[PDB]
C-alpha cells in the first residue's frame, strides 16, 4: 500500500473519514475506485486527477465543493460512477462533465442547482442513471434532455416544477423508471408523454393535479402507477384504456366523488382495489376482465346492490370490505373460495337467509355490526367452519343460533336488547372473549373476561348474601309485619302526635311490604339468580318495588317531619292537621312515582334500591340531600325545645323515634357520597350488607319505641287491647 | 478481459415501505454475474466400511461477493416516523466454492 | 460441444487399508463440464432491525441424477469376505447448488 | 416402451433381471444404453442389433453366451463400453469385435479364454481399458498386444503365465496401471519392461519370484510397487535407483535374509518401511535422502547399534519398532518431535541415562519389556509428559522412579523380583490398569476399578493376619495354655532317674511335639501381634525370607513328628498286652526323619510361598510333599487305628490304654478337616471360601497340640496324678 489514509483493498483506496483537500498524493497509479467522501475539499484545481489514470468509481459526496475547473476532469476516460450529492453548486457542473463518454451513473441530488444550461449533457453518449431530485428546478429541461437517447432512470422529485409542456420526453425510447413526486405539478398538456413506449413505473404522488390526467393513454408498458395524495375528484369513464399491463394503482388521499361504471373493466393484471369516500356512486362497478383481484375495498359509496356474478369471476379474493353503503340484500357468496375477510358493517341488512353464507371454507373474520339485522335463519353458518371473529353488535337480534360456531375465539354481541334468553355455555367452549347484551346475560353469561363484569351489585348465586343476613331479613319481615299489625288496629278500630304515631305506623307498613317482596323474591330463586335476573330487572317488578321503597322511605321521613312540629306547636288546628297528612301521602306518591317515568333508574342492583351504586344523581342525589335537608330541621327544633307526664312520654317517644331515625339514617347517606372521599374503596358486599342491613332498619326498631319502651297513647291502646281480650 | 467473466454490475432499484405511507426512493445497487473458467465436477467416494454417509465428492465454483459494505437509507414517510432500510453494497466479487 | 456437462469413465484400484487384503481394479464414471446458466448474487433490501441472509444467490452445477448402488467383494488374506460399495452414475445434469 | 423392461430413464432401457433368451423387439431406436445382464441368452444371431443404431453402452454379463456371429455386432459404430464378463466364451471373439473403432472399455474377465488369436485387437484404434483376468492364459499375447498404442489399463491377473519374454510391452507408451498378481511368474528377462515410461502402478503379488527383479530399472514414473507374498530372499545393494518418485513398496511375506546397506537410500517420497525377519543384517541401513518416513519397522535383525544421527536426519517418524535386535545402547532420541510410538522390547538395554528420552512431546506408547534393564536414573522421565502406556516387565529393576508419570493410564511392572519397595499410591491417581512384582503391592492401589493383576484374597490379606476378634482371642489362649501345660508336663516326666516305661515313655514324645508346635503357633501369634492392621509392609519381608523356612520346619517337624510319634505309642501298648533298649533307638530315627521331612521342602521352589501363615498345604498351590504331608497324616493314621481294632478284637494299662485311645481318637477326630480341605478341586467342596478354610485351617491344624499337654495331665490322673503328687513333693 502507499500514502497515510485507509488504502486497504484491491486497487480500492478509501480515504473518507479524515482528510482536507487535493486528494491523497502518493497513491498508486492503478487505483480503480477512490472514496474520498465526507471531507473538507471546497475546490478542484486544474489537473487534480493526473495520478489516477485508471480510476473508475469516484465518490465526492458530503464535501463543501462549489467550483469545478473546466479542465479538472481531464484524462478520466474510464470513469463510470460519479457521485456528487450533498455538495453545493448553482449550475449543473456542465463543462467539466463533458469528457466523460464512459460515464453511466451520475448523482446530482441534494445540491442547490436551480438552472440547467442549454449546452449541458452534450458528450455523455452512455449515460444510464441520472439523479436530479432535492433541488430548486422550476421547469423541465426539455432541450438538454434531448441529448440522452440511452437514459434508463430519471428522478425529478422534491423540486418546484409547475407544468410539463408538449413533447417534453419525445426522445427517450429506453426509459423504464420516472419519478415526479413531491412537486407542484397541477397541469399536464395532451401531448406530453409521447415517445415513452418502454416506460414501466410512473410516480406522481404529492402533487396538486386538479383533473385525472388523460395523457396516460400513451404508455403501453406501464405497470405501476401512483397518483395518490393529489386533488383528483372525478375519474372519467374509460380511463385506463391504453395501459393493459397495469398491475399497481395508488389513488388514495383524494376527494373522489364520482367514478365511471365502465372504468376499471378489462384489467387482467390488477391485484388490489381500494376505493373510499365516493359519495356519488350508486351502482356496482363493471369488472368483466379484472379477474385477478386479491383485495377489494369499496366503502363510503351509495351502492345499494351487489351483482352476485362478482363472487364468480373473482376466483381468488381474500379480503372484502363493503362497509358504509346502502346494501340490504346479501347476494349469495357461493363461489369466493379464497375469500377470508368480510366486512359488512354499517349497512341495511334485515335478514339472513339459508343460502346467504356458503362456499366459504377460508372465512376467518366476519363483521356484521350496526346493520339492523333482526331475522337470522338456522342456516348460512354450517358451511363456514374456521370462523373466529363474529361481530354482530348494535343489531336488533331476538334469537342467536349456536350451530357451527364452536370454533369461535372472540364474540361480540353487546347492544342487543331483545335478546333476553340465556346463551348455552357448552357451545362456546373455545370462546375466549365475550361481550353480551345484558349483565344477567353477563350474569348469566358470567380467562374469558366478559365485558359486563358482574359484581356484588349483580350476584349470580345469592341475592341477599351471607346466611346471617339471610336469617336477619327473615326475622324483620316476621316481626315488623306482625308487630306493625296490632298497632294500627287500635288506632284504626277507634276513630295530636298520637295521629302522627298512627301516621308513622302506616309509613312503616309499606316499607315492610318492600322488604317482604325482597325477601320473597330471595326465597323463590336460591342458588339460581341467573334466569330470574333479567326478567326481574327488565320488567314490572322493579318499578313496584321501587315505589314501595321510595314511597315508604320518603313517606316516613316526610311523615317523621310533621310529628315533631305537632309537639312543638302543642307545648282548632286539628282540622288542618288532617289536610296536611293527605298532602304528604300524595307527594310521597308523586315522589315515589316521579322516577317511574325517566330512563336508566331502578336498573343498578337486583334489590331495586333507591341509590344502589348511585349510577340518577338526580332524585337519588336529591333524595339523599332532601333526606338530610328534612333531617336537619327536625334536629334544629329538638335542640330548640332542649334549649328550654304524658307529654313528656310522647315527647320522649317522639325523640326516641327521631334519634333512632337520625341514628339509623347516617350510613345510607354516608354511602351515597363515595367518589368524593373514595371511602377507602367501596364495600365489596358490605355496602349492600350495610345498605341491606341499614336501609330498612328503622322500619322495625322505630315503631317499637312507643310500643312498650314509651307506653303513652300506645299503653292506652295496650290496655284497650286487654279490654278487647 | 472477456466480456463474460465474474464481474460486478449496477442498477437502480425501487424502495418503498409496504404498510405505511412512505415517499419512494431510487437506490443504486451492485450485483455480481459472469461465468467462472474452473470446470465443476462430482466424483464417486468408494468406502470399504458398511454405510454410505456421503456418496459423492463434488467441487463447484460460483461468483460470490468478496467484500460488502452495510449502508442504510431513511425512507422518509409522512405523519412522523422515519422507517430505516439497510443493505450491503458489494464492493468486490470473485469465484469461490459453493459449499466452502 | 466438448465443454458441456457430460458423464466420463476412469479406473481405480481398490485395496483395504488394513488386512493383507488382496487387489482388484474396477471402472468408474464421473461428471464434468460447463453449464450454460450463469451465476449471480443480488442483494436483498430489508426494513427490519435484525438483518438476515444479505444476498440472494443462484448457481448451477453439473450434478448426478441416477445412481445404482453396487457391491464388490475381495479377499483380504483372511476369513472375512470384505465387501465394498459405491454409486454408479447412470446420468448427470445441472442443478442449483443450494437447491 | 416394451413388456419385459423398464425402458424408463433418459433413453436407458434396463431389462436386466429377467429370463429373456433373445434381444427384445419393440424398443425405441434411440436407446443409448442397454442392460440385459443376468438372462438366458446363449447365442447372438446375425444382425441381432439392427433396431438400436444409437446404442452406446451394452452389458451382457451373467449370460450363458458361447457363440458370437461375425456379423452380430454390425452397425454399432457408437459403442463405447462392452461388458462380457461371467460368460462361456472359450476364445476371444476376434471377428465379432473388429468393427468397434469407437470402443474404449472392454471386459473379458471370468470367462474360459485360454487362446488369444494372433489377429485379435486389430481395428480397435481407441481402446483404453482391458480386462483379461480370471482366465486360463498361459502366456502373454505379445503380438496381439502390439496393436493398441493408446491402452491405459491392463489386468492380466489370476491366470497361468510362467515368464515374460524380451520386449513384451515395447509398444505401450500410455499404460498407467498394470496388474500381474496371483500368477506363477518365476522369471523375468532383462529387457522386458522397456518402453513403459508412463507406468505408475506395478503389482506382482502372489507370484513365485526367486530373485529380486533387476528389470525394474526402466520405469521412472513408477510410484507404487508391490511384490509381496513372493520367494525373494536377497535385496541387491542399490536396487531402486531408477525410480526416484516411489511412494509405496510392499515386501512382506518374503523369506528375506540380507539387505544391502546402500539400498533404500535416496528415496525422498517413501513414507513407510517395514522389514521383518532379516536375520543376516547387523548394521543400521543408510537413509541419506529418505527423510519423509512416517513409520519405520526393523525387527528380527542382528542390529546392535543405532546411528546417532537417526532422528536428526529425518523428522517425519510416528512409530518405531526396533525390537528383536541386539541393541544395548540407546542414542539420544532428541530430535524426533513427531514420534509417538516406541517399541524396544526384546533387546540388551542395561541402562537408561539422563538424556536418552529428552525432547518427546507426542510420545504415547512405550514398550521396554524383556531388555534386562537394571539401572534407571531419576531422569529421562520428565520430558515425556503425555505418556499412557509404560511397559517395563521381565526386567531386573531395583528402584522405579515416580516423577513425570502421573498421566499414565496403564502400567505393567510384573516379573521383577528385586523391586520390594512399595510404590506410592498418590502418584498414580490417573492410573487405571496395574500389574506389580509382589502380591502385597496391590494393598496400596486397590484401596487396602484398578483391577490389579495379583488380586490378593484371604490367602493374602492387607490388614489383619489372623482375621476377626474371635480367632485372635482363641490363639492367645492356646499359646498361653499350651505353652504353660507342655512345659510343666515334660519337666515332670524327665525328673526321676527311676527307669521310664515306653508307654510312659511315648508319652514324653507327644508332649515334646506339642512344645515344638506351640512354638510355631506362638510364632504365628507373635507374628500376628507385631503387625496389627498394617499387614502391607510386613508381608513381603516375611514371605521372601528366612522366617518362613523356620516356621514351616517347626510346623512340619512338629505336625509330622506328632503323628509319627503318635504312631509308636499305640504299637508299644499293643506289644505290652528287653525291648526297652530298642524303643530308644526308634524315637531317635523319627526326630531325624521329621527333621528330614521338615527340612526337605526347605530346598525346592514355589513352596512356603502360598499363604502368610506359612501353612504346609495352604491353597495346595507342592502336590508333592505338601500332598506328601497329607499322605503321611493319612496312611499313618490308618495303620494307627488298626492297633485299636486289635485291642478291641480280643487298671493302669486300661488307663494308659484309655489315655492313648483318647489321644488318637482325638488326633483322628481333629485331623479330619485338614485332609478334607486338601482334595477341593476333585469335589469342588461346594466352593469353600478361602477365609473359612483359613479359619478352619487356622483353627484346626494346631488344635490337637493343646489337648495332650493338659488333657492326659488332669483327664488321665492315673500314673499322671501319681507323678503330680511326686512333684507336689518336689514343691
Amino acid at each position: 500500500c502507499a500514502a497515510p489514509c485507509s488504502c486497504d483493498g484491491d486497487r480500492r483506496v478509501d480515504c473518507s473519514g479524515k482528510g482536507l483537500t487535493a486528494v491523497p498524493e502518493g497513491l498508486s497509479a492503478f487505483t480503480q475506485a477512490l472514496d474520498i467522501s465526507m471531507n473538507n475539499i471546497t475546490q478542484l484545481p486544474e489537473d487534480a486527477f493526473k495520478n489516477f489514470p485508471f480510476l473508475e468509481e469516484l465518490q465526492l459526496a458530503g464535501n463543501d465543493l462549489s467550483f469545478i475547473h473546466p479542465k479538472a476532469l481531464s484524462g478520466l476516460k474510464e470513469l463510470k460512477v460519479l457521485t456528487l450529492q450533498n455538495n453545493q453548486l448553482k449550475t449543473v457542473p456542465s463543462e467539466a462533465i463533458r469528457g466523460l463518454s464512459a460515464l453511466q451513473s451520475l448523482r446530482l441530488d441534494a445540491n442547490h442547482i436551480t438552472s440547467v444550461p442549454e449546452d449541458s449533457f452534450e458528450g455523455l453518449v452512455q449515460l444510464r442513471h441520472l439523479w436530479l431530485d432535492d433541488n430548486s428546478l422550476t421547469e423541465v429541461p426539455v432541450h438538454p434532455l434531448s441529448n440522452l437517447p440511452t437514459l434508463q432512470a430519471l428522478t425529478l422529485a422534491l423540486n418546484k416544477i409547475s407544468s410539463i409542456p408538449d413533447f417534453a420526453f419525445t426522445n427517450l425510447s429506453s426509459l423504464v423508471v420516472l419519478h415526479l413526486h413531491n412537486n407542484k405539478i397541477r397541469s399536464l398538456s395532451q401531448h406530453c408523454f409521447d415517445g415513452l413506449d418502454n416506460l414501466e413505473t410512473l410516480d406522481l404522488n404529492y402533487n396538486n393535479l386538479g383533473e385525472f390526467p388523460q395523457a396516460i393513454k400513451a404508455l403501453p408498458s406501464l405497470k405501476e402507477l401512483g397518483f395518490h395524495s393529489n386533488s383528483i375528484s372525478v375519474i372519467p369513464d374509460g380511463a385506463f384504456d391504453g395501459n393493459p399491463l397495469l398491475r399497481t394503482i395508488h389513488l388514495y388521499d383524494n376527494p373522489l366523488s364520482f367514478v365511471g361504471n365502465s372504468a376499471f373493466h378489462n384489467l387482467s393484471d390488477l391485484h388490489s382495489l381500494v376505493i373510499r369516500g365516493a359519495s356519488m356512486v350508486q351502482q356496482f362497478p363493471n369488472l368483466t376482465g379484472t379477474v385477478h383481484l386479491e383485495s377489494l375495498t369499496l366503502t363510503g359509496t351509495k351502492i345499494s346492490s351487489i351483482p352476485n356474478n362478482l363472487c364468480q369471476e373473482q376466483k381468488m379474493l381474500r379480503t372484502l370490505d363493503l362497509s358504509y353503503n346502502n346494501i340490504r340484500d346479501l347476494p349469495s357468496f357461493n363461489g369466493c373460495h379464497a375469500l377470508e375477510e368480510i366486512s359488512l358493517q354499517r349497512n341495511q341488512i334485515y335478514q339472513i337467509k339459508e343460502g346467504t353464507f356458503q362456499g366459504l371454507i377460508s372465512l376467518r373474520i366476519l363483521d356484521l355490526s350496526r346493520n339492523l339485522i333482526h331475522e337470522i335463519h338456522s342456516r348460512a353458518f354450517a358451511t363456514l367452519g374456521p370462523i373466529t371473529n363474529l361481530d354482530v353488535s348494535f343489531n336488533e337480534l331476538t334469537s342467536f343460533p349456536t350451530e357451527g360456531l364452536n370454533g369461535l375465539n372472540q364474540l361480540k354481541l353487546v347492544g342487543n336488547f331483545k335478546l333476553k334468553e340465556a346463551l348455552a355455555a357448552k357451545d362456546f367452549v373455545n370462546l375466549r372473549s365475550l361481550s353480551v347484551p345484558y349483565a344477567y346475560q353477563c350474569c348469566a353469561f358470567w380467562i374469558i373476561h366478559c365485558t359486563p363484569s358482574t359484581g356484588a351489585f349483580k350476584p349470580c348465586e345469592y341475592l341477599l348474601g351471607s346466611w346471617m343476613i339471610r336469617l336477619t331479613v327473615w326475622f324483620i319481615f316476621l316481626v315488623a309485619l306482625f308487630f306493625n299489625l296490632l298497632v294500627i288496629l287500635t288506632t284504626f278500630a277507634s276513630c295530636s302526635s298520637k295521629l302522627f304515631i298512627g301516621l308513622i305506623s302506616v309509613s312503616n307498613l309499606f316499607m315492610g311490604i318492600y322488604t317482604g317482596i325482597l325477601t320473597f323474591l330471595d326465597a323463590v330463586s336460591w342458588g339460581r339468580f341467573a334466569e330470574f335476573g333479567i326478567w326481574w330487572e327488565t320488567g314490572s317488578g322493579c318499578k313496584v318495588a321501587g315505589f314501595l321503597a321510595v314511597f315508604s322511605s320518603e313517606s316516613a321521613i316526610f311523615l317523621l317531619m310533621l310529628a315533631t312540629v305537632e309537639r312543638s306547636l302543642s307545648a282548632n288546628h286539628l282540622k288542618q292537621f288532617r289536610v296536611a297528612a293527605l298532602l304528604a301521602f300524595l307527594g310521597a306518591t308523586v315522589a315515589g312515582c316521579f322516577p317511574l317515568f325517566h330512563r336508566g333508574e331502578y336498573s343498578a342492583s337486583p334489590l331495586c334500591l333507591p341509590f344502589p351504586t348511585g349510577e340518577s344523581l338526580g332524585f337519588t342525589v336529591t333524595l339523599v340531600l332532601l333526606n338530610s335537608l328534612a333531617f336537619l330541621l327536625m334536629a334544629v327544633i329538638y335542640t330548640k325545645l332542649y334549649c328550654n307526664n304524658s307529654q313528656s312520654s310522647m315527647i320522649k317517644h317522639v325523640a326516641w323515634l327521631i334519634f333512632t331515625n337520625c341514628i339509623f339514617f347516617c350510613p345510607v347517606a354516608f354511602f351515597s357520597f363515595a367518589p368524593l372521599i373514595t371511602a377507602i374503596s367501596i364495600s365489596p358486599e358490605i355496602m349492600k350488607s350495610v345498605t341491606l342491613i341499614f336501609f330498612p332498619l328503622p322500619a322495625c326498631l322505630n315503631p317499637v319505641l312507643y310500643v312498650f319502651f314509651n307506653p303513652k297513647f300506645k299503653e292506652d291502646w295496650k290496655l284497650l287491647k286487654r279490654r278487647v281480650t | 478481459s472477456d466480456p463474460r467473466r465474474c464481474m460486478r454490475h449496477h442498477y437502480v432499484d425501487s424502495i418503498s415501505h409496504p404498510l405505511y405511507k412512505c415517499s419512494s426512493k431510487m437506490v443504486l445497487l451492485a450485483r455480481c454475474e459472469g461465468h467462472c473458467s474452473q470446470a465443476s465436477r462430482s466424483e464417486p467416494l468408494v468406502s470399504f466400511s458398511t454405510v454410505l454417509k456421503q456418496p459423492f465428492r463434488s467441487s463447484c465454483h460460483c461468483c460470490r461477493p468478496q467484500t460488502s459494505k452495510l449502508k442504510a437509507l431513511r425512507l422518509r414517510c409522512s405523519g412522523g416516523m422515519r422507517l430505516t432500510a439497510t443493505y450491503r453494497y458489494i464492493l468486490s466479487c470473485h469465484c469461490e466454492e459453493c459449499n466452502s
